[PDB]
């Protein structure tokens, strides 16, 4: 059981990423998914949480960005629009239910 | 401090059994924790010491199959006893050890029968 | 005063955005911890104003993981060393971290240390941890007192204040200097106020004292019996009989706990006894964790039906995911029809998906919360997917915290009198992560969910 994060990198500001999480090992349909963001030198903040239907989103992120997930695929997404300057952090992928936490993708805007 | 052993039992050879021993009375823990047992008319010989770091000693007659562990949150024994002999009837003894003012003060347990047959 | 601690050895938070409030919650205004002080994952910036109270701590002191530059602990005096960290360990400083971490420890007051050692590794920014002499801090009687410090560096650290008699110091201030009641000992004498003779402590005084006689002294080796330092606790068989609870002497046992004919104050009863309500004395269904299911960690479809027709389990419920995947069925659930009483924690980390609540509890009336998961929660519901709560007749949380998180379609939280259900100046539901109020006394839709 292992979650793997991808689609990082780097962009400037006001620009636009595309985040993807994959689970292997563990029934993806029947668990709840939740992003977090690490900035350096700060303690995990909660970005957005789905388990069947409409996303639970935080008021920092609210409205910029939209997470959804693909069971047939095992994956998760997480489309980032409208970036700024604040919200360069080290993005985790957390599975509620069974507690395992991905290794984390560096997001630089 | 008193000591108290819950493990003895009888046993078919070559089957297993496992001894502990706690202890109470204490508020700094103890130095070393050994087991002893005595065979029908011999002395007190010693099986397996461990140490307060968790050096681990046997003796040559139980060398692969006792195994001795310590928790130091518990002030507790233990003794593994896999593959067991007709030999091994005897009775254990745990034991403990404290170091205080400079010399070492023992506390012997009731002693536990285990009988191999 | 008295609080209780926690057991999350270097794990990563529950909720990490409720981490540093739980820690306020847990040790706000409190002297003495019954438990072990887990500080661990605070950010740069956390402000621990609420740990200035804390005095004494029962079990072992865990600092790890942590960005804050000064964790303030400057009034804490003793370490009984009840639990150790590793089995070996009373106090332990590992992996914290201007760059970021911990610079210095400033214990200036902490004497004693009963049982334990100290472990100091993988501390970049951390300094003055060479320069003190942790043979004074050990009991004489200390039989696991041992250190392990490790003293790489990536910066260099000012000498302390010329204050100091030695080099010995806690930080870079004049205050800083760490004082000697052990070594500076007149006699055999295990603690002292001075060189002289007439300067030692009382036989039963641990930390140090301000006078020769027993009750004033600044710690207690054994029992507190107000504020005279006794061996023993007075014996109920007696109008000056006292309780044992902790360290000190007390006249009744608290509001969550069981007396003993003994005469101290236990969370469980002894073998060979039985728990009689009357507060409760020591004068059935075993649950997760009590000496049946001790090594089970979830409720299986091997162990559901050993809770069948019961109406008080002695120990917790947890619903693990692989609880359901041969795997537990809704129409297993029904056995908790009639529980009324859980001794210890309710953990649900997951739900059937055809269940919109949980109603399989509809007569749970008392959450005791003996025993916490992870030592802090005593009612955990996390991505469960479910519409609403559905407990209509719980009433009490002895003890503990309620964490409720990442439920997208939980409503009616906020619907529920939480505040007459907790018992202690201590208890708080931490939720996040829920269904928008937004979009949302009783427990669910409907008029049979009144309050």
């Amino acid at each position: 059981v292992q979650l793997v994060e991808s689609g990082g990198g780097l962009v400037q500001a006001g620009g636009s990423l595309r985040l993807s999480c994959v689970a292997s090992g563990i029934p993806f349909s029947t668990r709840t998914m939740a992003w977090y963001r690490q900035p350096p030198g700060n303690e995990r903040d909660w970005v957005a949480t789905i388990r069947s239907g409409a996303p639970v989103y935080a008021d920092s992120v609210k409205g910029r960005f939209t997470v959804s997930r693909d069971n047939a695929k095992n994956t998760l997404y997480l489309q980032m629009n409208s970036l700024e300057p604040e919200d360069t952090a080290t993005y985790y992928c957390w599975d509620v239910n069974g507690d395992i936490w991905g290794q984390g993708t560096l997001v630089t805007v | 401090v008193q000591l108290v052993e819950s493990g003895g039992g009888v046993v078919q050879p070559g089957g297993s059994l496992r001894l502990s021993c706690a202890a109470s009375g204490s508020i700094f823990g103890f130095n070393d924790m050994a087991w002893y047992r005595q065979a029908p008319g011999k002395q007190r010989e010693l099986v397996a010491l461990i140490s307060r770091v968790g050096v681990t000693s046997s003796a040559d007659s139980v060398k692969g199959r006792f195994t001795i562990s310590r928790v130091n949150a518990k002030d507790t024994v233990y003794l593994q006893m896999n593959s067991l002999r007709p030999e091994d009837t005897a009775l254990y003894y745990c034991y403990m050890d404290q170091r205080l003012d400079g010399s070492t003060l023992a506390y012997w347990g009731q002693g536990t029968l285990v009988t191999v047959s | 005063q008295v609080c209780t601690g926690t057991d999350m050895k270097l794990r990563l938070p529950a909720s990490p955005e409720t981490h540093l409030d739980m820690l306020r919650h847990l040790y706000q205004g409190c002297q003495v911890v019954q438990g072990n002080l887990e500080l661990t994952y605070l950010p740069t910036n956390a402000s621990l104003s609420f740990l200035q109270d804390i005095q004494e701590v029962q079990g072992y002191v865990l600092i790890a993981h942590n960005q804050v530059r000064q964790v303030p602990l400057q009034r804490l005096r003793i370490v009984r060393g009840t639990q150790l960290f590793e089995d070996n360990y009373a106090l332990a400083v590992l992996d914290n971290g201007s760059p970021g971490g911990l610079r210095e420890l400033q214990l200036r007051s902490l004497t004693e240390i009963l049982k334990g050692g100290v472990l100091i590794q993988r501390n970049p920014q951390l300094c003055y941890q060479d320069t003190i002499l942790w043979k004074d801090i050990f009991h004489k009687n200390n039989q696991l007192a041992l250190t392990l410090i490790d003293t790489n560096r990536s910066r260099a650290c000012h000498p302390c204040s010329p204050m100091c008699k030695g080099s010995r110091c806690w930080g870079e201030s004049s205050e800083d200097c760490q004082s000697l009641t052990r070594t500076v000992c007149a006699g055999g004498c295990a603690r002292c106020k001075g060189p002289l003779p007439t300067d030692c402590c009382h036989e039963q005084c641990a930390a140090g004292c301000t006078g020769p006689k027993h009750s004033d002294c600044l710690a207690c080796l054994h029992f507190n019996h107000s504020g005279i330092c006794e061996l023993h606790c007075p014996a109920l068989v007696n109008p000056e009989g006292r309780y044992t609870f902790g360290a000190s002497c007390v006249t009744a046992c608290p509001y969550n706990y069981l007396s003993t004919d003994v005469g101290s104050c236990t969370l469980v009863c002894p073998l060979h006894n039985q728990e009689v309500t009357a507060t409760q004395r020591c004068e059935v269904c075993y649950g997760l964790g009590m000496e049946h299911l001790r090594e089970v960690r979830a409720v299986t479809s091997a162990n559901i039906q050993e809770f069948a027709g019961c109406k008080k389990i002695f120990g917790s419920l947890a619903f693990l995911p692989e609880s359901f995947d041969a795997p537990l069925q809704p129409e297993q659930l029904q056995v908790f029809e009639t529980l009324e009483e859980i001794t210890g924690y309710l953990y649900i980390s997951a739900w059937p998906d055809s269940l919109p609540d949980l109603s399989v509890f509809q007569n749970l009336q008392v959450i005791r919360g003996r025993i916490l998961h992870n030592g802090a929660y005593s009612l955990t519901l996390q991505g469960l997917g479910i519409s609403w709560l559905g407990l209509r007749s719980l009433r009490e949380l002895g003890s503990g915290l309620a964490l409720i998180h990442h439920n997208t379609h939980l409503c009616f939280v906020h619907t529920v009198p939480w505040d007459q259900l907790f018992r202690n100046p201590h208890q708080a539901l931490l939720h996040t992560a829920n269904r928008p109020e937004d979009e949302c006394h009783c427990w669910g839709p409907g008029p049979t969910q009144c309050v």
